[PDB]
């Protein structure tokens, strides 16, 4: 059914992690959850084909912002793609680029889109350019 | 509920998490001796060794160290956990001794896991350093004699599965005994390290049997028989330092192969003996991690490094790295406390009795078992006597067991040496002694003592050839087919060979993993102690697939001792039934549930007429009860299936007590 | 899920509940029922607040804006819990 | 009077300029001058390696005219080897224990030393068998003290880095565990 | 009832009786270094030591050995029990 | 699950994975418990004082939080690993 | 002191080492079979019971001639070394 994406690492937790895993399974894609120490019992970890501890040693929110460790896990598990859900790294330029460097599909727009719609001013500049109304 | 077999049932302690080395992701493993072997073969490795100015090290931590200290109980899980760090942090070892000896059958038999799996898993985790095994020439890792084609097949498999260096010995120093194993190792492309077992004391010319010339001549024969490296196996730790200097010194002038020395630190002089060996130019020595070293084990690798760092000849070891690997074993060793019963001080009586390392602890056990714990000193004295009775033999598995079996036998039956000579024709000796004198474990140097042979054999006729040369080859196709029927599915070649080597334990292993799964995956504290109430564990079935398990409570037992155990597994509540084999207020009927059958009156239970699972019809008899001795028969209130039973014959009961449950 | 342990480190979200209808009104009836039908014990939830929102006639009308909640203090008055069950269990617990 | 010099550092490492052989030699001279009958060398951490012992003892025998009495711990596993070197350099007296109370953070085995030397050019005067008999008593008695037998009882070569004397290692791990630092024992050693 | 201060309170194990050496009635203790000291003083002992070709031994079993291994807990009773055998069987120790 | 105080009345070990579990470091007894269930506490604050061959130690809060259940009383004998107090984050 | 059989029963005793009438488990394991009854008459070496240690069987023998007294274990019972198993009066 798919082309390149045989396995997906879901780089998130909670509700959206489960949402992505369900979609994956419906598309016959294998899934990898990650979870922080403090989420060891979180039920998203039970809904994947595989799961790995992420961010050992780090504070709880930082654990799911650990780019290096997430990549390690993706590589070690053979993930073709990473879905970042929302929050955490979903809008992080560095993380998306880093996926690119490793040949891992980032499930989202391009780095430049994250760049342009990250600072409110360059977004507004882009709206103006696209010729749509804006707030004074 | 029931405890682990063979140990005192006690609460799981609270353990420190073991210190694991932090290996940065994407660090590369340095190539070491396995690459040389893969590229340039045995002779390439041999040539490399000759070039080395430093003394090389073989690390016995994964095999001999724990065989000597922890009754070979170290489980694979604990071994796989440190293996990756070993590949990165100890890449300059000549070899890791990690297979053979007792590990083969102990794995199946007491650890319920598969030594082939241990070998193959480790092989991937440590791709840079040669792997080494200990093989008894005559019978590999087995418990008896086997036809040549068996020995050949075992070696073939071992070599393929990843063993590179086979240290081949014979229990009596009988070279003929090893010829098959040696040839099969040559045939397989791997390294042959045939070994001479050291015994006696070459510095005492009173003792004219096992002299330096004996050792030198034996060296020459083994080179002629085509070993690549010459093993000296000092299984009892008897080789003193000045003897080691001469012995090694002289062997280096005599043969043109590298020498590999193996000792035990039983006497406390192992390092010193290694220091002498190193001054005489020995090529390779056997060491263990500090925390698994000393006493009946090998000397410390890190202790040797520091003993030599300021001398004229060093080891190539990174001290600090070995210290880091060592922290892991310091912590892990706590798990095996119930098997850490070796005394663990020096013991210099070995120079008198000559019991090899393992057998001392082992034979003390049998002595205590059989009521002789108070007479352990007599038994040791008798071991010495019996060794003399046999003409002074090399004592190591299985020759050692013979001397042990007779030593026990004679103390138990209040028998002297003279009594044996006088009444021997009317005494039934232990089977190992009969087997020994029949030549079933080969031919001793200087031959058997004639008078004692005749009196043990009782007319029977010795053999003088390898017991195995005269055995019917095994039909692999036939055995395979027999095993497939027994297992219920197609076995692997390894399954077959293991079945042949150890048929009873192999099938006991299969039964065990069919019932409980591959328990090899369990962490060692849980393997041995189960779980505490309120505890949570993580069981790694496989990379990425973890069961998170919590023990919530343990139910009260019913009549047959069955208890419900209440767990959570990955957030799912799960109730499982466990029969409590040793049980040291009674429940009332829930009146709303008509499946609950209750005592009508106060009295006792005469007889229970049904079993759990039985099928019954309205009015059928379930049990018979008594009330001032006037019997009544409690009937099934309807059609159904008998469930739980809460009472036993004899049980006192009161009206309302729940007796039996009958499901609709 | 039954047995989970909510921690203080991440979002509190337990479940997103969604309802659909051919009309907004139809979807509204269902949101009300479903919110009431939920049983969650062991922790407090925001359900009392969601119900207030979903029952408020400004919500039903479809005419609300950014300021609705912040300027509608009725939404922050809550009925007294009926916990007759819990009390009954304390009694049974105590005598037992 | 057996006044003693405590050994520390590593005289085979000339990076380390404070506690050098000359330091030890000068200190020997002073103590003879101060009037000791025997010179004690107290290697409380087991840091004196074998080649250093040979030189140190050898040189001290050329320097002072009193007998030398060496005391070490077998913490590193090399105590016997170090004693063997000391003995080749002519040391007069060494400290040993019964086997069963020897090794690790204790003294090397008296009976082990006897056998390490019996075939060399210089021996001990000990009756092996008699010491073995005394040793059986300690083998049995030691079981009584299991609740205090908490020393780790393997070699420990980190002593060459941290230099904690024998007793204090076990002792200080205790205080560390007590105070909640059992997990950070390695940091404490570094500190 | 209350256990010994500082250890896990557990049942008294069953212990082996310690192996004591059998010293025949009327065996005499060999003289050793204490006699030399008593007769000829420190310098007599020192001179004696200088004449010894063999390495001499001081035994730390009764002090330093158990200070290092057993937190110095070895009790006098256990020490007195073996002391007589030490005098008879180990008479050549320096100290 | 409801809580009931038992007016008229084996010792539990720390779950090592949970850092809310505060455990005895050493074998001894409890001299004094310094806090109550519900109390609010800061990293390093005193929770209880324990004894080891009579040499006192003060078990500190591993972090900021709210004191939950208490498993020991003054006088209680304790062994290392025993769960003493729980401190919720 | 009088003896009464408790018809409905719901820490195990160690040998008094000084009393050689006390027959104790040598090793940790379980009891496979008890071969004698209270009152039975026995000779030095006679079998009293059979015990197991990692499944390797051993037969506990009478230390001397005598009369079997109390029995503290049953078939199946788990046992630890030092546990008092049987008493054999002289
Ligand atoms: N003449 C000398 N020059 C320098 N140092 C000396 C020495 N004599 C003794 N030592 C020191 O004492 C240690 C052991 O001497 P030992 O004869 O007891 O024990 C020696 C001896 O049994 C034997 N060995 C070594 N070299 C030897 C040689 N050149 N001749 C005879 N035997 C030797 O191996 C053992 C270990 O020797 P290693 O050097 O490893 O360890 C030596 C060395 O550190
Ligand atoms: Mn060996
Ligand atoms: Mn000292």
């Amino acid at each position: 059914m798919m082309n390149r994406i045989k396995k997906v690492l879901v780089a998130n937790r909670g509700e959206i992690a489960i949402r992505v895993m369900r979609a994956c399974t419906e598309l016959k894609i294998k899934t990898v959850a990650i979870y922080s120490q403090e989420d060891t019992g979180s039920f998203h970890r039970y809904k994947s084909d595989e799961a790995y501890l992420v961010g050992a040693g780090k504070k709880p929110i930082d654990a799911y912002l650990d780019i290096e460790n997430i990549i390690e896990i993706a590589k070690e598990s053979g993930a073709d793609a990473i879905h970042p859900g929302y929050g955490f790294l979903s809008e992080n330029i560095e993380f998306a680029r880093r996926c690119e460097q490793e040949g891992i599909i980032f499930v989202g727009p391009k780095s430049k889109h994250l760049d342009m719609f990250g600072d409110k001013i360059k977004a507004k500049e882009q709206a103006l350019l696209a010729d749509i109304p804006v707030i004074p | 509920v029931n405890g682990f077999p063979g140990i005192k049932h006690r609460d799981k302690p609270v353990y420190a998490e073991p210190r694991l080395p932090k290996i940065p992701y994407g660090s590369q493993i340095s190539p070491g001796t396995k690459q040389i072997l893969d590229a340039k073969g045995p002779e390439g490795v041999v040539d490399w060794v000759k070039k080395q100015e430093e003394v090389l090290l073989t690390d016995t931590t994964l095999r001999d160290a724990h065989q000597s200290l922890l009754a070979t109980r170290v489980r694979s899980k604990d071994i796989f956990q440190i293996a990756d760090a070993m590949a990165h942090l100890l890449p300059n070892m000549f070899s890791f001794e990690m297979w053979g000896g007792a590990t083969f059958d102990v794995a199946y038999r007491f650890l319920n896991e598969d030594p082939w799996v241990r070998l193959e898993t480790l092989r991937k985790q440590i791709p840079n350093v040669m792997f080494q095994m200990l093989l008894r020439g005559a019978n590999a890792v087995g418990y008896k004699n086997y036809p040549d084609n068996v020995i050949r097949e075992f070696v073939k498999q071992s070599a393929q599965s990843g063993v590179d260096v086979f240290r081949v010995f014979d229990s009596l120093n009988w070279i003929k005994g090893m010829e098959v194993s040696i040839d099969a190792v040559r045939e397989a492309g791997k390294i042959v390290e045939a070994a001479i077992c050291y015994t006696g004391d070459i510095d005492d010319d009173t003792r004219t049997k096992y002299t330096i010339d004996y050792y030198k001549d034996m060296a020459k024969e083994l080179v002629a028989q085509g070993t690549h490296i010459l093993g000296i196996k000092d299984m009892a730790g008897l080789l003193k330092p000045q003897a080691a200097y001469r012995l090694i010194g002289e062997l280096k002038d005599t043969v043109d192969v590298p020498i590999h020395l193996h000792t035990h630190d039983t006497s406390g002089n192992g390092i010193y003996t290694y220091a002498a060996a190193v001054s005489a130019g020995v090529d390779i020595v056997d060491v263990a991690s500090s925390a698994m070293s000393g006493a009946t084990s090998q000397p410390s690798m890190t202790g040797l490094y520091y003993g030599l760092v300021n001398g004229n000849r060093q080891t190539n070891l990174d001290a600090q790295n070995s210290q880091i690997i060592n922290h892991y074993w310091e912590d892990v060793r706590h798990y095996y406390k119930d098997f850490d019963n070796a005394l663990n001080s020096p013991q210099t009586e070995v120079y008198i009795h000559e019991m090899p390392g393992g057998q001392y602890t082992n034979l003390q056990q049998q002595a205590i078992a059989v009521g002789l714990g108070d007479r352990w000193d007599e038994v040791k004295e008798m071991y010495t006597v019996v060794n003399q009775m046999f003409g002074d033999i090399v004592k190591v598995t299985p020759s050692s067991k013979v001397v042990g079996d007779l030593a026990l036998f004679m103390v138990q039956n209040e028998l002297s040496e003279e009594d044996v000579y006088e009444k021997g024709d009317t005494i039934d000796f232990p089977d190992s002694v009969i087997e020994f004198f029949m030549g079933e474990i080969g031919q001793p140097y200087g031959g058997f003592p004639e008078k004692l042979q005749k009196l043990v054999l009782k007319g029977r006729t010795p053999l003088t050839d390898r017991p195995g040369a005269l055995m019917e080859p095994v039909n692999f196709v036939e055995v395979k087919a027999e095993l497939k029927e027994k297992m219920g599915y197609e076995p692997t070649e390894k399954d077959v060979i293991s079945y042949i080597l150890y048929p009873k334990v192999f099938l006991d292993y299969q039964e065990m993993i069919n019932k409980y799964g591959d328990v090899t995956v369990l962490d060692t504290p849980t393997f041995y102690k189960g779980m505490r109430l309120g505890e949570t564990i993580e069981v790694e079935l496989e990379k990425g697939k973890i069961l998170l398990i919590k023990l919530n409570s343990i139910g009260e037992p019913i009549a047959d001792g069955t208890r419900v155990i209440y767990f959570e597994l990955n957030g799912q509540p799960r109730e499982i039934n466990i029969q409590d084999m040793n049980v040291q207020a009674r429940r009332k009927i829930d009146t709303t549930n008509p499946e609950h059958v209750g005592a009508t009156m106060t009295g006792s239970v005469i007889q229970v007429v049904v079993k759990k699972g039985d099928s019954v019809k309205k009015g059928d008899p379930l049990l018979i009860t008594e009330a001032m001795k006037m019997e009544t028969t409690i009937q099934a209130p309807f059609d159904g299936e008998v469930s739980s039973i809460y009472v036993s014959d004899g049980d006192t009961i009161e009206s309302g007590d729940l007796l039996i449950e009958v499901n609709r | 899920f039954q047995g989970t342990v909510v921690t203080p480190f991440y979002d509190s979200l337990l479940v997103k509940l969604c309802t659909w209808g051919m009309t907004f009104e139809q979807a509204t009836r269902k949101m009300r029922r479903n919110l009431i039908e939920f049983r969650i014990r062991g922790v407090k939830t925001n359900i009392p607040f969601l119900l207030n929102v979903v029952r408020h006639p400004d919500f039903a009308s479809g005419n609300y804006n950014t300021s609705f909640i912040d300027t509608t203090p009725e939404l922050f008055k809550f009925p007294h819990i009926r916990d007759r069950g819990t009390k009954t269990l304390r009694y049974i617990g105590n005598v037992t």
